Order: structure tokens, then C-alpha cells, then sequence
RNA sequence: AGCGGCGAGUACACUGUACUUGCUGCUUCUUAGAGGAACAUUGUGUGUCUAACACAAGGAAGUUUAAGGCAACAACAGGUCUGUGAUGUCCUUAGAUGAACUAGGCUGCACGCGUGCUACACUGAUAUAUAUAACGAGUAAAAUAUGCUUGCAUACUUUUCCUCCGCCGAAAGGCGUAGGUAAUCUUUAUCAAUAUAUAUCGUGAUGGGGAUAGAUUAUUGCAAUUAUUAAUCUUGAACGAGGAAUGCCUAGUAAGCAUGAUUCAUCAGAUUGUGCUGACUACGUCCCUGCCCUUUGUACACA
């Protein structure tokens, strides 16, 4: 039916923990050719999780200094990035995407005494950590942010040490070994 | 014969007229293809998959679209054509399939038949923002 | 003198007789000070 | 092929062929560009396949280009009020002629010269 | 790629039905071949827009500007130099002071319109004070549109 | 360099000058300016060439220098010059 | 810093990874074989 | 025949006054005109002195226009208006033919 | 403001179409006169079955549909007598403490703090254009002729707002006119920017980015020096996301981006409105700060 960037329809997904599934919320109602729909989140507790994870990045990687407030170019960079994922790797860009978002969330953090993370913040910190990997992998890194993305999502989805998010996840888990 | 229908959603108000013919659809002098966003072109295409091009192949729906945001034009035009096809089914062509026509539109969503009333507000006093104050010093 | 039909001198408030804080919106030719208390009688209905 | 060193920096060999002549001076990309178009050098190629022949064409181009078709205003320091009409004099000679200009204001020694001498912006940098 | 399936009944009776930027690109293509017009030798030393602050760097800025201005003529049979200036408005950065939107340069569009008048594709008239296409212009641009339509359809 | 400027008419002297003086002169000269000129010429003819001309009373900052009245000191000791005329007077108290 | 050169799966990114080239000359080699960014065939 | 005022009830009553005479006299009368209202608004600071928080007030004037036409005698319509118009309302007259 | 309809078509389809002229079959459409509709609304739940609160639903409208203003009692020895011919008391006027005129100052600067304005790029630097809305706002002087000898006096239109157009000038700007005291002319079948898709570059203190210059050209005002404003060329400081500290902020809002209006002859980098893109997460807490209530202890009452 629909086609993400006229290419993808994500008709097969991974099981993951089956809990992040409701948070990632990939379904027909959230199906769209490109992100940056008119979706609204300011009424309840679900529809922020209802919003597709693709939008959850096109709106979250956006912040860096002057580069703030440019979102059409965020859709641009994600559209190109999805190209490079399935090109440098033989798997579905959105499938390795789901893999990365699933295995890029901190399983616990003390934050005042360790405490488990709800799936909402599991997805949240995964997105945040990969996007702040993107910013410092686009600053002073020779390579452009697009190929930086193509490197970081595979690094986080295959458990490769090069991803910033996984190092930060290990640091965040390490606090448990000292408190709990 | 001839029915004139309107669509009000966000800034843009679309006007269309369903007329007798073979399926001639016109968007100003443009067609449904050169507005630019192929993403919203298929958003407007969704009803044509819901109903079918075969039925559109026997009536003409002229459109004038003017002013407003890019999203609002498409969102107004889908409602305008839906109201037009509903009026034609009620008046001239056929009622029983109109019953199911409403049902198949509503099954996809309620957003097509009626849009949203979300709109911006009068910015408030205190600073540049509506709800943001000038930085304070002590 | 050095008069001309230009600048802040050629016009002033018509009650305080001062050139400071004069508003000419719709050529009202009044100062904000006295205007803020004439606003209701003139018709300026503080609404929203 | 690449890396040619001349009176102005031309290390930008891996860079573009036109930028090979626009980075030498006049970062404003206007004097450099008018010199480029008067020298008739395409931009599709890169600076690694440039010719000393084209460079010599340029060293004839920038020689008092008032003789060329360029207008009066576009050229830097158009009037510089004196018995004639002076010119943009690029790189070391640029520094020399604007040195002549900065010494000639010592006789002026008016408010603006005294201020720029004592270390104040000619318009006020407003350290207030 | 730029094509998508068309199940609705079309007309293809004019140029507004066909693409705009690629149509003016193909018009520039035919314009190189037939070369009824000049470059001219006057546009090369003045930037397109006041706030552009860059040279155009295309060797075709004038060539596509004429094409676009013709497309604007086709769309609006009543336009003026102010209209084209506004249509070509661009940002301008004033250094330490904020950006501001400012119009284009009048003389470039004035020369383009005078060249169009010499070409006779457009004309003036008191009634319909803006620029109005001649009927010969209509037929030429319409057969041009049909040629453009067919060369991409089949 | 200087004699042609001394004898040259205002209409082309102002073309030698810059448009900031051009607009001023083509738009107005005002009566005080002509009084000051007809008086400084009197002072220039009366005074000896062995010493500089005396300053001008009733000080003002908008007496354009036109190179046919070079020599004066002012009532601020920067002598007006052929490179200096198109700059207005200034010469004020910015005491530091 | 830059050290890649035009000297020596037509995907721009993959070929750039394979041959350590600039992106302009990577699209140049793409043209050299086939004959902003595009959707792939 | 157009009317000017600021408070809508004045125009409403003096407009209800309009068509009754036309119905009585069976004239060739054109239809009414219902223009969007104009809003005149200004902003001004409170606090005569500069001390304290800076606070301002916003004002508003609603301005109401309608236009009518009648193929009726100018003097008779002028009088049948002047009989029942308020000085707080302004009127202009013009005629039609068919 | 239109919708038609036909009146002739300019090019195509074939048994209506974009561009045009003109009026009238007609007013949901462009709109406002008017009221209505939202009422824990219906059922499935929590609650002493009371006050209240939940889900689902119709519905544009379910957090009072959101957002705008009005602010009781009492107080501050808060600000203002520099707003007033609102005002007491004291104080002063020809060598004014009244008015005008010349010039100057609040733009001057080791520094510090605000409000802000402009980068640290490739999520970007750059050239082309389509799809772009709203609040907006807008009318006692020119010049000519004569007389005296460019200036003075006297006579005739109205320039003295925004401007559209057609010209000239790279531009700034200059010229002569259409419209309009205004849903009618700027302008509105359309005014900015973040755009757009492909094109130059492809993070190399880089071409990023602009603190910084002299040279000037036109406008503004009689006067621009203290480079008011402004077009070009030359400029190349800091800047690798940030000391101790600290501000504001939950929905078409923050932020980014512009832009209207005021003060206006000229000048936002100020203030007040409007719109576009519609971000990360909270159906919360009393930890800090600061309030409200109850009890309690006071040797405090200027608390």
C-alpha cells in the first residue's frame, strides 16, 4: 500500500523485547511516505509514543547551535541516511533501525539507588544518545554527518564499540555496579 | 449536473465543482501533479484508491485552490471533493453506493470528512514569545 | 527663531503642551499620559 | 600535476580550478571572479590541470585592468581623490599602496585619524 | 522518475499543465540551439541580486532568468518591474545587524523584458497594464508545450 | 595640482569633490556661509602672507572648506589642505 | 585534512568507502561508469 | 445608500428602518450588502512614570458598514431617512435604474 | 466577493479545457447582522454514592473548547510635584529659574552586568523557482510667471501618503504619470523567511563566519564633521559548543525564521502585534526557592 520514501513498507519487523514495540508504534495509522506530518502530542501520554520512530528522529537529531530549527533538512538527512544504511549493509534500513533503537537504550540508571527505565525513556535515551553521537561525529570528524549516521546506527545495532551511545550506556549501567 | 462544494481546513479554503463529463479534473490551470509534494499528492490519491478511478471516470471535478499553507490546500481539497462526490451521489447518480462511500471514507479516518480546528493564538505580552518572558536580572 | 514644518517641534500634545511621548496614531495628536485617561470617553474600549 | 606555488598561495590544487585564482586574494569573490572571467577559464576542471599559460594571461589581465572593460565603481578605491583615478593593487603591492594611504592620513590628523591612532573604532566599537 | 501514473482525464492544452522548472530548462536548451537572443555581454559584471553577494557561477543565469520570467508572464498576464523584483526577492545579511529580505536588481529584469519585446513574444497595452502575450506567442508557446509534453510522454 | 583648483569653477570643482559636499552645495549654501566667505576673503587680502590668517569667531562645525581659502588657523591647529577640504571642520573638545 | 584523489555497486557512498575519494570525483566516477542526490535504480 | 457607525445596534435598527418603506412603496430596490467589520486597535503603556513593571493596555473600535441601493426619489428617501436616523450614524445616498 | 450561463473565440479533444469580453438565473462558497450548538453529554467506572473525579463514544468543540481583561481588604512612608493651568509649603525672575538662537552631551570607555544583534558549518557554505497567509498601514507647502536686480514682493493647479506603471542609473536613487481618504490602488487568484529539486562545494580556521578598515556614491533634514542611512572593492579578531555563576519556558506553544505596527523627515540592534516549520519528555514533586493553611514555642511587634 504505502511506501516510505517510495521504497519501504516495513512488512516484517523483529520481536525485540515486545515491550518497546508499543513505544515504537509502527502501524498503518502511523504509516507515511515522509515524516513531518501534523502529528500532535500535547493531550495525553500515548500519542507521543504513537508518533513513528522515524519522526522521533527527524525531530530529535535537529539541535546543534545555529542548525536548530531546520527540520525539512532533517527529513532530507534521514532520507539519505536510510539509503546508505541498506546500501552499506544488506539488511532493511528500518529493521536495523529498530534493532538499534531496541539495543541502544539504558536498561537502568540510578538518577538518585539504581532504578529501572520505562520503555518510554528506553526509546528516549536511545534516540538522544544516538543523535548526540551524530553531532560529535559530525564535528571535527572529517567525514560528513550522513556517513557518520551510516556508521553509528550499525555500530549501535550490531554491538560495535564505535557507537557513542553504547559507551554511554555502559557508563550509565556501571553506576549500578557501585550503588545497587 | 453541477454542484459547487467547499473545504475549510487550516488557512487554505479549497473550492471545487463536480460537473458532468468524463473525469476532467483541474487545479487552477495545474493538474493534481505539479503542486510539488509527491508526498501530499498521494495523500490526496488515497480516496481515489478508497473509491476507485472508474467512478471518477464519469464526472468532472473542477477545482480552484488559492492561498494558505501547502498542507492546508491538500487537506481542504480532499474534504471539498469528498463533499462534492457525496452531493452528486445524493442528487444525481446513486444513493445506495453513497451509503457505503461514507462508510469506506470513515473507515480510513474521520479526518477526511471533517478536518481539525487547531489554529494559532494571539501572542501574549512579556517578551518575543507568546509564553516566554524577557531574561530577568537581580 | 528657527521654525520649520518638520521634526518633533512642529507638533506636540494638545493638552500638556509637551513634545515628549506624543502619539499620532490616526493623527490623534495627544500624549500617552493624558490619553490614557481620555481613552474611554474618546471610544478606545480596552477589550483584549 | 597539482601543487603549484606562486607569489600568492595556490595550494588549493585539489580544490577547484577557479578557486585556484579566487583564493589568491580578494576573498570577496568579486575582484577574483572578474579577473577569472576576463581570463576565460572554465570551472568544470580542477586546479591540478592548470596552465602557466593561463597564469601569464592573468598576470597580463590584472595589469591596470581599467584598460579592460570593467566599470569604474566595481574597481576598489575607485576615486581616491587626486590628479587621477587609482586601482586595486593586490597582495604585496596592495599592502604597499594601502600603506601609502595610511601614511597620507598623518597630515590629515583630524578627529578620525587621531581616533584610529589612539585605538578606537572609526565608528565606535562601543565598549560601553 | 519525475513521472507518476495519471488515471484522471487530462487536457494538455497549454503549458501550465506541464512541469515548470524542467520546462524552462528545456526552453533554455532550445534557446541555446536557436540563439535568437544575446547573452548579453552586460550581465557578467553585476550580481543578480543585491543580497545575493555572490556571482551566479552558471554561465546561464541570464538564460534561465529569461526562461523563468517568461513562465511568470505566462502565468500572470499583468505584471511589472516591481512584480518581478518582488518575485526575485532575496535575503540580505548586514553583518552585525540582522538579515532582511530585499528585492532584486531592477535593470537586469528591465533588460530581459526589453529583449522579450524585441523578440516580440510579449507586448504591452494600456488595458491589461502588465505584460500580455501576443496570440502568436500563445501559439508558439502552446506548440512548445505540446512538444515538451510528448517528448517526455513517449 | 593647486592653481587649476584655485581658479576652477565650482561646477567642476564639486565634481572633483565627493557627493556628500555635492548634495550640500547644490541644495543650499545659506546666508551665514556667504557672509563668512565675504569676510574671510577680506581677512585674507588684509593680512600679510608671512603669517597664517587669523581664525573665525562665532564657531560652527558646518563651514565646508573650499580649497581657495587655504591657510587659516581656527579658534584644532590642523591646517586645512587640498586633501583635507572635503572633510568639514570639526576640531572640537574631546579632551582626554 | 584532505588526501583523497580522483586517481585509482556504483553507489556514491559505497564507492567512496571502497576507493577513498572526494564526493565530487566519486560522482565523477559514477558518471564515468554509468555513461540533490538521486533515488537509486 | 451606505451607512457608517461603530456600535452595531445603531446600524441594525437604522437598517431595519430601511426595507419597510421600500416594501410599503413597492420600489425597484437592490439587495443589501454585509461588509466585514473594521477593527482599530492601539497599544499604550500604563504607569505614567518609568518605575515598576512595564505594563500596557490594548484598545479596540469596531466599525460597521453596509450598502443599499434604491430606484426611489432622492428627496423622499432623504427625508424618510432623516426622519429616523441618529446623528451618531452617517449616511450616503446613491440611486439605481434597473 | 463570486458562481455560473452564453457571446466570439486564441490551441487541443471529438459523437470540455488554460487565456481572454460583457451582463444577468443564483449566494453554502470571499463575508457578517443574528442566534444556536458544549450542557460530566450518553452509557462502562472510582468516590462517604454526596462534593468530585475515569474510559469509550458522537461531535469542529470534553483540560470550564482553549488563549486574551476586569483585581476585594489592608499595606509600602515604592515611583512620579520633570505630565498637566493636579497641587500645598519653601525658592527665584532682567545679570530669569520665561522664550529663542550658535555650538556642544548623554554615541566619549580599564572595565562589570543585563536586553539583545552576528559565528563556530556539511543537520551545512552557494544558484535557480514553484506552493506560499495574517494582523497590517496609508493624502499651512511646491513649482511657474511678472516686476526690482540666482534673491525679495505679487498672482495661478496642488506637490507635501502609500504608491502601481513605463523609463534612466550596478545600486542607492532620479523622472513623468494610472489608483485610491481606501475588502476598490501598493494588494491580495497574493507580500517575508525557515523552503523546494537539481546543480558548484563535500568540515581541509575552509571557500565557513564576520569583529576591522579607506575610498565614495544617492536619498533624509538648512545643516550627516562624531565616517546618520546607504550600493561596491579591499578586511579576516574571536569561534572546535563553551569558568564560577545564572534566565526563560508545557501547545501550532519553546526555539528557529522572518515580518507588521509604534516612536518617524532619516535611523532597530528597542517596544508592541502576526504568520511559517509544527521539537526532546511530565495526567507529576516539595528537594531548593517562594507563598497559603493548622498546631506549637517566643524575651520578636521597627515585627
Amino acid at each position: 500500500d504505502i511506501k516510505l520514501f517510495k521504497k519501504w513498507s516495513y512488512e516484517e519487523i523483529n520481536i525485540a523485547d515486545l515491550s518497546l514495540v508499543d513505544c515504537i508504534a509502527v502501524s498503518q495509522k502511523a504509516c507515511v511516505y515522509t515524516p513531518h506530518t501534523a502529528g500532535r502530542y500535547q493531550k495525553k501520554r500515548f500519542r507521543k509514543a504513537l508518533c513513528p520512530i522515524v519522526e522521533r528522529l527527524v525531530n530529535s537529531m535537529m539541535m546543534h547551535g545555529r542548525n536548530n530549527g531546520k527540520k525539512l533538512k532533517a527529513i532530507r538527512i534521514v532520507a539519505y541516511a536510510f539509503e546508505i544504511i541498506h546500501l552499506m549493509t544488506g539488511e532493511n534500513p528500518l529493521q536495523v533501525f529498530v534493532n538499534a533503537v531496541q539495543k541502544g537504550g539504558p536498561r537502568e540508571d540510578s538518577t538518585r539507588q539504581a532504578v529501572d527505565v520505562s520503555p518510554l525513556r528506553r526509546v528516549n535515551q536511545a534516540i538522544y544518545l544516538i543523535c548526540t553521537g551524530a553531532r560529535n561525529a559530525a564535528f571535527r570528524n572529517i567525514k560528513s554527518i550522513s556517513e557518520c549516521l551510516a556508521e553509528e546506527i550499525i555500530n549501535c545495532a550490531n554491538e560495535s564499540s564505535s557507537s557513542y551511545a553504547i559507551k554511554k550506556k555502559d557508563e550509565i549501567e556501571r553506576v549500578a555496579k557501585a550503588n545497587r | 449536473k453541477r454542484v459547487q462544494t467547499f473545504g475549510k481546513k487550516k488557512t487554505a479554503v479549497a473550492v471545487a465543482t463536480v460537473t458532468n463529463g468524463k473525469g476532467l479534473i483541474k487545479l487552477n490551470g495545474k493538474n493534481l501533479d505539479l503542486v510539488e509534494p509527491y508526498i501530499l499528492k498521494t495523500k490526496v490519491y488515497e480516496p481515489l484508491w478508497l473509491i476507485g478511478s472508474g467512478k471518477l471516470k464519469n464526472l468532472d471535478i473542477r477545482i480552484r485552490v488559492k492561498g494558505g499553507g501547502q498542507t492546508s490546500q491538500i487537506y481542504a481539497i480532499r474534504q471539498a471533493i469528498g463533499k462534492g462526490i457525496i452531493s452528486y451521489y445524493q442528487k444525481y447518480v446513486d444513493e445506495s453506493t453513497k451509503k457505503e462511500l461514507k462508510d469506506v471514507l470513515l473507515r480510513y479516518d474521520r479526518s477526511l470528512l471533517v478536518g481539525d480546528t487547531r489554529r494559532c493564538e494571539p501572542k501574549k505580552f512579556g517578551g518575543k514569545g507568546a509564553r516566554a518572558r524577557y531574561q530577568k536580572s537581580y | 527663531v528657527h521654525p520649520k514644518k518638520y521634526g518633533q517641534g512642529s507638533r506636540q500634545c494638545r493638552v500638556c503642551s509637551n513634545k515628549h511621548a506624543i502619539i499620532r496614531k490616526y493623527n490623534i495628536n495627544i500624549c500617552r499620559q493624558c490619553f490614557r485617561e481620555r481613552a474611554d470617553i474618546i471610544g478606545f474600549k480596552k477589550y483584549r | 600535476q597539482h601543487i603549484l606555488r606562486i607569489l600568492n598561495t595556490n595550494v588549493d590544487g585539489k580544490e577547484k580550478v577557479i578557486i585556484a585564482l579566487t583564493a589568491i586574494k580578494g576573498i570577496g569573490k568579486r575582484m577574483a571572479t572578474v579577473i577569472c572571467k576576463q581570463a576565460n577559464v572554465d570551472p568544470t576542471k580542477r586546479a591540478g590541470e592548470l596552465t602557466t599559460e593561463e597564469i601569464d594571461n592573468i598576470v597580463h589581465i590584472m595589469s591596470t585592468p581599467t584598460q579592460f572593460k570593467i566599470p569604474d565603481w566595481f574597481l576598489n578605491r575607485r576615486k581616491d581623490l587626486k590628479e587621477g583615478k587609482n586601482i586595486h593593487v593586490i597582495a604585496n603591492q596592495l599592502d604597499s599602496y594601502l600603506r601609502e594611504d595610511l601614511e597620507r592620513m598623518k597630515k590629515i590628523r583630524l578627529h578620525r585619524g587621531l581616533r584610529h591612532h589612539w585605538g578606537l573604532r572609526v565608528r565606535g566599537q562601543h565598549t560601553k | 522518475r519525475l513521472l507518476e501514473p495519471v488515471p484522471f482525464v487530462k487536457t494538455n492544452n497549454c503549458i501550465k499543465d506541464v512541469d515548470a522548472d524542467l520546462f524552462i530548462r528545456s526552453y533554455a536548451t532550445h534557446l541555446k540551439l536557436h540563439n535568437k537572443i544575446t547573452y548579453p555581454k552586460w550581465c557578467t559584471f553585476v550580481k543578480t541580486g543585491k543580497g545575493r553577494k555572490l556571482a551566479p557561477l552558471n554561465e546561464d543565469w541570464y538564460f534561465i532568468r529569461a526562461s523563468s520570467i517568461l513562465r511568470r508572464l505566462y502565468l500572470h498576464p499583468d505584471i511589472g518591474v516591481g512584480f518581478l523584483r518582488r518575485q526575485f526577492s532575496s535575503k540580505q545579511r548586514r553583518g552585525v545587524a540582522p538579515n532582511h529580505t530585499s528585492l532584486a536588481s531592477g535593470k537586469i529584469l528591465r533588460s530581459i523584458l526589453q529583449q522579450l519585446e524585441n523578440l516580440g513574444y510579449v507586448e504591452q497595452n494600456p488595458k491589461k497594464k502588465g505584460r500580455r502575450l501576443t496570440t502568436k506567442g500563445e501559439n508558439a508557446i502552446n506548440n512548445f508545450a505540446r512538444y515538451i509534453n510528448k517528448k517526455v510522454y513517449n | 595640482d593647486l592653481d587649476k583648483l584655485l581658479d576652477l569653477s565650482q561646477d567642476e570643482l564639486i565634481k572633483l569633490f565627493k557627493a556628500r559636499q555635492r548634495r550640500k552645495f547644490q541644495r543650499g549654501i545659506s546666508k551665514k556661509a556667504k557672509s563668512l566667505l565675504k569676510k574671510i576673503r577680506k581677512s585674507k587680502k588684509n593680512c600679510e602672507p608671512g603669517e597664517k590668517p587669523n581664525p573665525v569667531p562665532t564657531h560652527l562645525r558646518n563651514m565646508t572648506i573650499i580649497p581657495e581659502m587655504v591657510g587659516s588657523i581656527v579658534a584644532t591647529n590642523v591646517e586645512i589642505k587640498p586633501e583635507m577640504i572635503g572633510y568639514y571642520l570639526g576640531e572640537f573638545s574631546i579632551t582626554y | 585534512k584532505l588526501n583523497h584523489a580522483v586517481f585509482i555497486v556504483i553507489t556514491p557512498s559505497a564507492i567512496a568507502e571502497k576507493y577513498k575519494v572526494n564526493l565530487s570525483v566519486a560522482r565523477a566516477v559514477i558518471n564515468h561508469l554509468a555513461d540533490s542526490q538521486k533515488l537509486y535504480t | 445608500i451606505a451607512l457608517t457607525s461603530k456600535n452595531l445596534r445603531a446600524i441594525e435598527k437604522v437598517c431595519s428602518d430601511i426595507m419597510k418603506g421600500a416594501k410599503e412603496k413597492n420600489l425597484n430596490v437592490s439587495g443589501p450588502v454585509r461588509l466585514p467589520v473594521k477593527t482599530l486597535r492601539i497599544t499604550t503603556r500604563k504607569s505614567p512614570c518609568g518605575e515598576g513593571t512595564n505594563t500596557w493596555d490594548r484598545f479596540e473600535l469596531r466599525i460597521y458598514k453596509r450598502l443599499i441601493d434604491l430606484y426611489s426619489q432622492c428627496e423622499v428617501v432623504t427625508q424618510m431617512t432623516s426622519i429616523n436616523i441618529d446623528p451618531v450614524v452617517e449616511v450616503e445616498v446613491i440611486i439605481t435604474d434597473s
